[PDB]
């Protein structure tokens, strides 16, 4: 039925916690009624201790566990009501519930309930790990906490335990309290940091809660600690994990509700103890006063505490409660001056004259306070105010019992715990600011300080005294004994508490929201006390579930959330939006009413005079009003004021606005009601002032976020900017700030200084050095800008933060918060805005941080880049960015019509063999496809095709190939893409396409140059990625396979623009010069996604504009919906975390029936998400959605897996894709997946390219992900995206396809920008440029520097840098400035050339290879990687340092650094056999070589690193070669053998140093035990074994003893045969030719067995000769021979002619077959 | 200035000159033709009436260039605030013109400065002012440099811009009574010029290196003969904290008034 709307304000209860429900109360036994004139007075007697039960005794701490039994020390018992729950403390998770009174000692209890979960994580070598758990302690007050966890601390250090209180600002300490356990904090702490997901990294990790003084829920604040439990509760249902909870309470009524709403089990889980079980019996007194004129009231009360006091003035102690700060004092010396006026009667408070020690109170004479006074005589003052230190002094005092009567406050009873015999309260009222007005003081104000009364130890029983009005008589008597009804007062909050769970996202609609409120306290309680909560019986026997009434409450909550614009919710759906205003209310803990208030009144264009209003204008200062007294003082105030009022006379406005302004300006205030007001306004003002500055932030209006994060600062330090920045150090004296305030003297002018010169300012030189530290230590940042133009709306800003301050824990702890925003030309407008944050491991670390702003048509002078610290004040630096100079691009044509045409049917190409291959697939070619027919199929000219990934490009590259494919029968065919995966998954497709149908061989290039040769030429299709069709085709001149091609196609030429991109720039250039060569054409067609510039590209690879189809991303088969997602969080994990929820929503909304793909920044986040998904598809009620066949069919597939939890996901329709999965198991999904069983699969980013598997719906989580190198997160690559986006395609089926991209602040427009538009793409090969021009200068296709520049002209480069000039640092677009430009370029290009000895540069014209770039281009490697080489190999250098310095490749840097890596490789570092001198464990090179020495020692580590092993690998042996190569031309022979060694070693995985048989599959450690005894120790041994004892020497396995007998064939036999060519004639600087001949009379078949190599290799061989005693390579050369070979080597004779050298033979493969022959010549 | 009061009203007034900014009159008059005309980018002049008060002339100094192959119009670019402080009817402003490297690419116009009431003649203070930076400098040029007057009308602004003729150049070179009637001033002295607002370019800010520009908060502060230097930033308002360290330094305070009211509830972080 329809909801109605209800009044809350008539449903609440006013004057809450003093409420006082039951409106009758109770005697105790022996109590009496005795009223005087004035005043009633009630006395009631102690309490009589409830009997021992037959056979129950007290708990040592001996016979309770063993761990437990730590940190007791000091106490010998446990306490009765302790020792009677300790059972259900440690045995059992059941929730607990105990009431029992003040005194009882009830934390010792929860402590035990610590204790336990302390307990359920502990080993054996170690005690308590602490990362497992982490428990929370939510107690009532702040003293209390702080004093626990002073405490606490201390007990528990004996575990070594760390327990700290929760003060923490959000982001500077969350990593701090990270390692923190056993977080003490107030409710409400609790429930912001809950609302801005501190906790949410915390939660899951939490198995316990305590809830101290529970009764809380009785208070005002109560709704707070209901909002806490509710949530919990509601959470641990959705999670299914669940926790203990452990609520402690004031002895009081309704305890079986509070055990209902803890979901404690009252059979097992309740405890009750009425007020017989405080430890002091207590003997109440309450005294109500019935006098109506307080004027004779004031006078009664002081005369009835005379009386009180002179009863107990004889040996006893006496404790008064005053409500006032100055009245501490005022109440003393009034007893005094009574005393006196007693005529010395009262006097004489000890025993005697000297007795008593009278001294002791004389002789401490002289302190801080007022007590000079009163300490002579027998009483004193204790509070916060007058003193730090002699309050304990004070304490000191009293527990010693020198001072029976001492005045105080409340603060005192919450504070450090000191009893007195009889305490007294007087008068109970308090002034209340948030009220406006005086009130009676709160229940756990009285509860706690006349739980004071008695000692447990000095005293027999104890008495309080409340000094009450009468009328309140009854209320005071209804708490102490227990007759108090506990409600809750959340009503009142009920529209805030609303807003914050939909904020939080755990509640959409209306639905939601009852089953929310279902979980409170007001919902049991309104259950079994309706006739209370304005439920009449008769409609809730209408309504028994309340189900109307929770439907009808918080509808009105819902509406008023809407009429104040927290909430957009339509009546219809019942749904809920959360609007930005909501969520900064809900994050700043401002009430709904205050926040329509800034909506309304907060403009851009607001003057601070201004601000401080609306400050004013606060709805959470309602009750406040300016008194007649104190207007006398606000006006001397007022006119003291810097920031003008005047705008407002005196009303409210003006008294907030003064007293905000008094605070800041550190103003001292006579009127007390003044004092407390001010207080609150200001403590009330942090976050006020902070929600308006997210607000005006949020908006973009720059200078009035400017204006309020500057009052933020000015209310959080107390102090306005135009004071020294210097006081923000509280280190610093007062007098040298004053006197550095008096000379003006710009502050940032204090870093030229040195440490004489500042103090030289001042004329105080003995500071000059502190002083210096201090300016130092200030958080100063400074910033540079690269900035590039994209496109004519768009640039790109680098901005490189390097901090200038010396950073010091102790001041800035352990992070630094800074806000960059850069503002537009007025410094009006915040064109951008980051959240930077610069943590303490990384001061003096760069940090680079990348951002794009957009740019508007009247240019303008230039933008701003301000950086500013959060809680700094006076702490910013602003970077000017001009754009005098700026040339922005061309505006981009638009792109070709889509033409509307009719479809195309495949019957289009006349032949049937053709058709064939589609058909059966597709009736018809899309709209794209259709219009590029004519000219790619029935016409030979170059093509430019751009669509948006989606568009079946693919088939109009095989358009092309039909073409070539009738042009001629053995015509070949070129194909590239820039992925290797993508390279994969053409192959697939295409090698049955036409292999299987069409008979023509296709092929897919690999690693290898030879095999690589082979492979193509016998193909009519050639499948590569473009580093490998570089390396062959550098060559091409030589080689007639690369100049004979008929077609070349290049797919995703738009990667250009990618790292990656200058090879295949580079190679599509070369492509076109060869067609120029060669005479003959050769067609080739490009295939981009949607581009721009699409007409430069074209313009390149030489289309005609009329053959150029270049179509916009709104031209797609299927069309597209893509939504952006953004996420003001900035902390990574907490991010992530928060978009869980949403992607479930994602689905149940966008794609609810249909295929889901969600990519994941994390291998790992695959699982988890997985997880997630499953875990909240439970909430829904609905279980399994995404699973479309039963159980029974999805078992032959999950037979084969191997991975437990995945088992899991895929139960339910899940499942997900990653690294570490066996390609069966990734198939497996796959299949499951593209068959329809399971609905949805999460995959991990690096899947995106490969996968051959697409969806509906796509929902990309978290578009960054994290770098160890730099520690950093880094945004995903814009192509990435728009790959994972084009993976939302189903074109057989779906009419539509959808992504939802979930992203972060920062990356939002920068998303809504670039995805909808066409892409700009532009050239890299200025930057990647050495390497092309050193292997093209090698061909001696650039013979001198014009050729060099000739070369330039082909490229794309060339064709861009006039385009958009700015971007590649050309100044002008004139002829002249290209072609100064394009000259100083081959210049430096070929002079780092030649520094580096790859090349030589004859009369500064010509160029010729060196021996260097000559290796370098032979083997592709990169030239500074081989520089390395020269400057790093030398004469002595060996396997030791070859490691270091092949692992120094340039190479392998491409290999990354995973989160906390640091730890991992240091754990493997520690067991390689080579240790490294101090290496940063973040750095690439250092783990290649740990991972190397990994792979030599055959250590089986993750399949993480496994992985990258293999990748190493797999580039490793051209390094070494390489590294053969340098050393034999240097000269030495010893690295050059050991580096030949090294191959071998690399080859087979083991050390120099080792077994050969090891080699030998299936061969163990413990076999070469046996093997060296015997006496066996290589392959030539075994060789000669007969059948008898070979397999009869350990193990007789048929199969293994096989796999051994191929590769002893294998391996290789190899006679050589050497001789010197007419040895008795040789002369000084004659030739000498040495020739040795090669035969194998083993079987040449297959290649190298070595099963540990990712690679298969052939046997390569080093002939060697040189002599060995000078550490001389005399002479080398290289061959492959395969069962036959001859080869002659020379060199020069030295000397006379007698000499003798070494012949040397030698394998890249197989270890054991190196030949020494040593020789003599003449 | 009454000090204190005084301040107040005027702080509280000048917090709305921005809604002076979209009502702005232009003096149309006589043509001379052979003259050079102006256009002063409205963005600057917008800024320029928002950090002004409505009693202290505040002054600018004007940098521009002309536009390619059009010599006859100046492009106003570049406004320049330097250490200054007004009376209501003047401007005191020191001796050093601006010095900078963005300024190189420009010539200067002359300056521009706030007038509380508004008067149909250059304020013989004025002629005096302009004659006598042109004495010291040749940098500025009689023909090509302007004082443009912007006076406060009624929820307005308005403006008129200036030359000195030669006989005004001499007269001002020569006068030193700077009294609102001095001996031998005439309305020969200063002849009436051509400027436009635009919407077309945007002009930029030059502003004080080490301190900002308003400096009527210190008179004993300010001297003819100050040095300065500049950067690329905006000016900030009249009544700008920083423009007004003695009144936020003012707290005589004793630190012990937070003893009183010690009870420090929070619980909220
Ligand atoms: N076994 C014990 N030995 C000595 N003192 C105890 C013992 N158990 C409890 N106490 C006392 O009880 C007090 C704890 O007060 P408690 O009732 O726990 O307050 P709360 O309301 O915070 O639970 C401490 O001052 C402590 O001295
Ligand atoms: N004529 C067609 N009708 C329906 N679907 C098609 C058609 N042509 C291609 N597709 C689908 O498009 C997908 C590939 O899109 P395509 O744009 O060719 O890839 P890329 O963007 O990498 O070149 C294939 O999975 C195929 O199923
Ligand atoms: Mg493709």
């Amino acid at each position: 039925a329809p909801r109605q709307v209800l009044d809350l304000e008539d449903l609440v209860f006013t004057q809450g916690s003093h409420f006082m429900a039951n409106k009758r109360c109770q005697l105790p036994d022996g109590s009496f009624r005795r009223q005087r004139k004035g005043y009633e007075e009630v006395h009631v007697p102690a309490l009589k201790p409830k009997p021992f039960g037959s056979e129950e005794q007290l708990l040592p701490v001996e016979k309770l566990p063993k761990y437990a039994q730590a940190g007791f020390e000091g106490f010998k018992t446990l306490n009765r009501i302790q020792s009677k729950l300790y059972r259900a403390a440690l045995e059992t998770d059941e929730n607990l519930l105990l009431c029992a009174p003040t005194g009882a000692g009830k934390t010792n209890v929860a402590l035990m309930c610590m204790l336990r979960e302390i307990g359920k994580h502990i080993n054996m070598d170690g005690t308590i790990n602490v990362d497992d758990f982490k428990i929370i302690y939510i107690a009532p007050m702040r003293s209390l906490v702080q004093e626990m966890v002073g405490s606490f601390g201390k007990r528990l250090a004996t575990y070594g335990i760390t327990v700290a209180e929760l003060t923490g600002d959000h982001q500077l300490c969350k990593e701090e309290i990270s390692a923190t356990q056993i977080i003490v904090c107030t409710p409400e702490k609790w429930d912001i940091i809950t609302r801005k997901g501190g906790e949410r990294t915390y939660t899951q990790l939490v198995r316990l809660i305590i809830l101290d003084e529970i009764h809380l829920l009785h208070d005002d604040r109560g709704p707070v600690l209901e909002a806490l439990v509710a949530r919990a509760i509601r959470n641990i249902e959705m999670t299914q994990e669940d926790v203990r909870l452990i609520g402690l309470s004031a002895t009081l009524p309704n305890y079986e509700d509070v055990a209902t709403f803890l979901r404690v089990d009252p059979a097992k889980g309740l405890f009750y103890f009425d007020n017989s079980f405080r430890p002091v019996p207590l003997e109440q007194t309450y005294v109500g006063i019935t006098e109506k004129k307080a004027i004779k009231r004031f006078q009664i009360m002081n005369e009835i505490v005379y009386e009180k006091i002179m009863e107990h003035a004889g040996k006893n102690q006496v404790l008064v409660f005053v409500h006032s700060r100055k009245e501490t004092g005022k109440t003393a010396r009034a007893i005094r001056d009574m005393c006196l006026e007693k005529d010395t009667l009262g006097l004489f408070l000890r025993e005697g004259s000297a007795s008593t020690e009278v001294l002791r109170t004389e002789a401490e004479q002289c302190k801080n306070l007022e007590l000079k006074d009163l300490l002579p005589y027998g009483f004193a003052i204790h509070h916060a105010g007058m003193t730090r230190v002699d309050r304990t002094l004070v304490e000191d005092l009293f527990a010693d019992k020198h001072i029976q009567v001492l005045v105080s406050t409340a603060t005192l009873a919450w504070g450090v715990n000191l009893p007195a015999h009889t305490v007294i309260i007087k008068g109970t009222q308090v002034y209340s600011p948030e009220k406006g007005r005086w009130t009676e003081l709160g229940a756990l104000d009285i509860l706690q300080m006349l739980g004071r009364a008695g000692r447990p130890q000095y005293d027999t029983k104890g008495e309080g005294i409340l000094i009450t009005s009468h009328g309140e008589l009854q209320y005071y008597l209804s708490l102490l004994n227990q007759q108090l009804p506990i409600e809750s007062q959340m009503v009142s909050k009920l529209p805030d508490m609303l807003n914050a769970e939909i904020v939080l996202g755990n509640v959409q609609n209306a639905k939601d929201a009852v089953n929310w409120l279902g979980y409170a306290y007001l919902y049991i309680r309104m259950l079994r006390s309706p006739t209370l909560y304005g439920i009449s019986h008769d409609d809730l026997k209408g309504d028994p579930l309340l189900d109307q009434r929770r439907l009808d409450l918080v509808h009105t909550a819902a509406l008023m959330l809407d009429k104040n614009n927290l909430v957009k919710y339509d009546k219809k759906t019942g749904n809920f939006q959360v609007t930005e205003l909501g969520r900064i209310a809900s994050h700043y803990y401002i009430t709904n009413d205050t926040v329509q208030t800034y909506n309304q009144l907060l403009k851009p264009t607001l003057s601070e005079i201004e601000l401080f209003r609306v400050f004013s204008l606060s709805s959470e200062f309602k009750n406040i009003t300016v008194r007649e007294e104190e207007k006398l003082e606000l006006q001397k105030l007022l006119e003291r004021v810097p920031i003008p009022v005047k705008e407002s006379i005196e009303e409210p406005s003006a008294k907030i606005n003064v007293l905000l302004q008094a605070f800041i300006s550190q103003l001292k205030l006579e009127g007390f009601a003044l004092m407390a007001d001010m207080v609150y306004v200001t403590q009330s003002a942090g976050r006020l002032m902070r929600a308006i500055f997210e607000i005006v932030l949020n908006r973009g209006w720059a200078q009035l976020t400017d204006k309020t994060l500057n009052l933020c600062k000015m209310i959080d330090k107390r102090m306005w900017q135009s004071m020294c920045p210097l006081r923000q150090f509280r280190k610093l004296p007062e007098e040298v700030v004053k006197k550095i305030e008096k000379k003006n003297f710009p502050f940032e002018r204090l870093y030229d200084l040195n440490h004489n010169e500042i103090g030289e300012l001042i004329r105080m030189p003995k500071m000059g050095k502190t002083i210096h530290k201090y300016v130092h230590l200030f958080p100063k940042l400074e910033l540079s800008v690269h900035l590039q133009p994209i496109t004519r709306s768009t640039l790109k800003v680098e901005l490189t933060i390097t901090p200038d301050f010396q950073w010091d824990e102790k001041v800035h702890g352990s992070s630094e918060a800074f806000w960059i925003l850069v503002e537009d030309v007025d410094s009006e407008v915040i064109l951008h805005h980051e959240y930077f944050l610069l943590k303490a491991k990384y001061a003096q670390d760069e940090h680079l941080i990348t951002f794009f702003v957009p740019v508007f048509e009247p240019l303008p002078p230039q933008y701003f880049i301000r950086v500013v610290s959060d809680r700094w004040l006076s702490c910013e630096t602003q970077l000017p960015v001009s754009f005098r100079h700026l040339i922005l691009p061309e505006k981009y044509p638009p792109p070709t019509e889509l033409l509307d045409l009719q479809p195309l049917p495949v019957s289009a190409l006349r032949n049937s063999a053709f058709e064939s291959l589609y058909q059966d697939k597709f009736p018809f070619f899309n709209p794209i496809q259709t219009q590029v027919f004519n000219t790619v199929y029935n016409s030979d000219d170059n093509v430019f095709v751009g669509a948006p990934t989606g568009s079946g490009k693919t088939i109009c590259a095989e358009f092309a190939i039909l073409r070539m494919l009738l042009q001629s029968s053995e015509g070949r065919c070129v194909y590239i893409t820039p992925m290797e995966a993508l390279a994969e998954q053409v192959y697939m497709d295409w090698y049955e396409k036409f292999q299987d149908r069409l008979n023509k061989k296709v092929v897919l290039l690999t690693g290898e140059t030879s095999t690589d040769l082979k492979l193509l030429g016998k193909g009519n299709i050639i499948i590569s990625t473009p580093e490998k069709w570089d390396i062959l085709s550098r060559r091409w001149k030589q080689r007639k396979n690369v100049q004979n091609i008929n077609l070349f196609v290049v797919d995703e030429v738009h990667l250009i623009g990618g790292e990656n991109g200058p090879v295949l720039e580079v190679i599509c250039s070369r492509m076109r010069y060869i067609s120029s060569q060669i005479e003959r054409p050769i067609r080739i067609v490009a295939l981009s996604s949607s581009l721009s510039n699409a007409k430069d590209v074209a313009h390149w690879l030489g289309c005609s504009a009329t053959s150029t189809f270049n179509f916009h991303p709104n031209v797609r088969p299927v069309p597209l919906e893509l939504h952006i997602q953004g996420f003001n969080i900035s902390h990574t994990q907490t991010r992530l975390l928060s978009m869980a929820k949403p992607v479930y929503h994602a689905i149940t909304k966008h794609s609810p029936k249909k295929p889901v793909i969600v990519f994941v920044p994390s291998r790992k986040q695959t699982r988890l998400t997985a997880i997630d998904i499953l875990t909240t598809c439970a909430a829904d009620i609905q279980r399994q959605r995404f699973l479309h066949c039963t159980e029974k069919d999805l078992i032959p597939y999950l037979e084969k897996l191997s991975d437990s939890t995945l088992k899991e996901t895929l139960l339910n329709g899940v499942g997900y894709l990653h690294e570490g999965l066996s390609p069966m198991e990734r198939r497996l999904v796959e299949q499951l997946f593209s068959s329809g069983a399971i609905q949805v699969v999460v995959a991990s980013r690096s899947l995106c390219w490969g996968m051959n598997v697409a969806a509906h719906l796509v929902i990309i989580m978290d578009t960054q992900y994290y770098n160890g190198k730099i520690h950093a997160y880094v945004d995903y690559p814009i192509y990435d995206v728009l790959q994972m986006v084009g993976h939302a395609n189903r074109p057989l089926q779906d009419d539509e396809g959808r992504c939802v991209i979930m992203c972060q602040g920062s990356k939002k427009d920068f998303f809504k920008k670039f995805l909808y538009e066409p892409l700009p793409v532009e050239s890299h090969l200025d930057h990647c440029m050495h390497d092309h021009f050193n292997a093209e200068i090698v061909t001696k296709t650039i013979e001198n520097k014009q050729d060099a520049v000739d070369y330039l002209t082909w490229t794309f480069l060339y064709r861009r840098m006039t385009q958009n000039p700015n971007y590649y640092n050309l100044q002008g677009i004139s002829h002249r400035h290209l072609s100064d430009h394009l000259s100083e370029l081959v210049e430096q290009t070929l002079s780092d050339l030649e520094q580096s000895k790859c090349i030589s540069i004859e009369d500064e014209m010509d160029v010729a290879p060196l021996n260097l770039g000559m290796i370098a281009a032979y083997y592709y490697i990169n030239y500074t990687t081989i520089e390395l080489f020269s400057m790093s190999l030398n004469a002595k250098t060996k396997v030791r340092g070859l490691i270091e310095i092949i692992s120094n490749a340039a190479e392998y840097e491409n290999i990354p650094i995973r989160h906390h890596e640091d730890n991992l490789l240091r754990q493997l570092a520690q067991k390689v056999p080579h240790k490294l001198n101090n290496p940063k464990f973040n750095d690439p090179h250092v783990k290649t070589n740990l991972l190397l020495q990994a792979h030599l020692s055959r250590m089986q580590l993750s399949a993480e690193l496994q992985s990258d092993t293999e990748e190493i690998l797999s580039k490793a042996i051209r390094l070494i070669q390489a590294c053969v190569d340098v050393l034999s031309s240097n000269g030495w022979l010893s690295p050059a053998l050991a580096a030949m060694e090294l191959a071998q070693m690399v080859t087979q995985a083991m050390w120099s140093k080792d077994s050969y048989l090891k080699q030998l599959p299936h061969f163990t450690s413990e076999h070469i035990k046996r093997c060296t005894d015997k006496g066996v120790e290589s392959v030539f041994d075994i060789m000669e074994m007969e059948d008898e004892e070979r397999n009869a020497l350990l193990q007789l396995t048929d199969s293994q003893i096989a796999d051994v007998a191929r590769f002893c064939n294998r391996y290789p036999n190899i006679e050589l045969s050497y001789e010197v060519v007419d040895k008795d004639s040789i002369r000084s600087g004659g030739p000498v030719v040495v020739l040795v001949q090669l035969e194998r009379e083993e079987e040449v078949t297959g290649p190298v067995i070595a099963p540990l190599f990712p690679q298969k290799r052939e046997e390569g061989w080093w002939v060697v000769i040189g002599d060995a005693k000078s550490n001389s390579l005399i002479s080398i050369k290289r061959l492959t021979l395969q069962q036959k070979a001859k080869v002659k080597l020379d060199f020069v004779a030295p000397a006379t002619g007698a000499h003798n050298y070494t012949l040397y033979f030698m394998s890249d493969a197989y270890m054991g077959c190196d030949q020494e022959y040593k020789f003599s010549v003449d | 200035f009454s000090s204190k009061t005084e301040w107040r009203v005027r702080a509280i007034s000048a917090a709305n000159l921005h809604l002076r900014t979209n009502h702005i009159y232009v003096s149309s008059d006589d043509i001379k033709e052979t003259g050079y005309t102006y256009i002063l980018p409205k963005n600057v002049l917008k800024k320029f009436i928002c950090i002004s008060d409505l009693r202290a002339q505040i002054a600018g100094y004007l940098y521009g260039v002309s536009p390619p192959d059009n010599p006859q119009v100046k492009e106003i670019r570049c406004i320049v605030m330097v250490p200054q402080w007004g009376t209501h009817q003047t401007v005191h402003l020191p001796g050093q013109l601006p010095q900078h490297e963005y300024l190189k690419e420009m010539e200067p116009l002359g300056w521009i400065h706030t007038q509380p009431n508004e008067s149909p003649q250059l304020s013989p203070q004025d002629v005096t002012t302009h004659a006598k930076i042109m004495a010291d400098n040749p940098s500025w040029d009689g023909e090509k440099t302007i004082i443009i007057t912007c006076s406060f009308t009624p929820g307005s602004c308005t403006l008129t811009a200036y030359k000195l003729t030669p006989s005004g150049y001499e007269w001002g070179r020569q006068n030193t009574d700077k009294g609102n009637n001095p001996k031998g001033y005439l309305p020969s002295h200063y002849e009436r010029v051509q400027m436009l607002l635009s919407d077309r370019f945007l002009g930029f800010f030059m502003v004080p290196a080490q301190s900002s520009w308003n400096y009527n908060f210190m008179g004993v502060r300010h001297d003819p003969n100050m040095k300065y230097e500049l950067q690329l930033a905006n000016p900030k308002e009249f009544y700008h904290e920083v423009h007004r360290p003695s009144h936020f330094l003012n707290f005589a305070l004793l630190q012990e008034g937070e003893v009183y009211s010690a009870d420090r509830e929070d619980l909220y972080a």
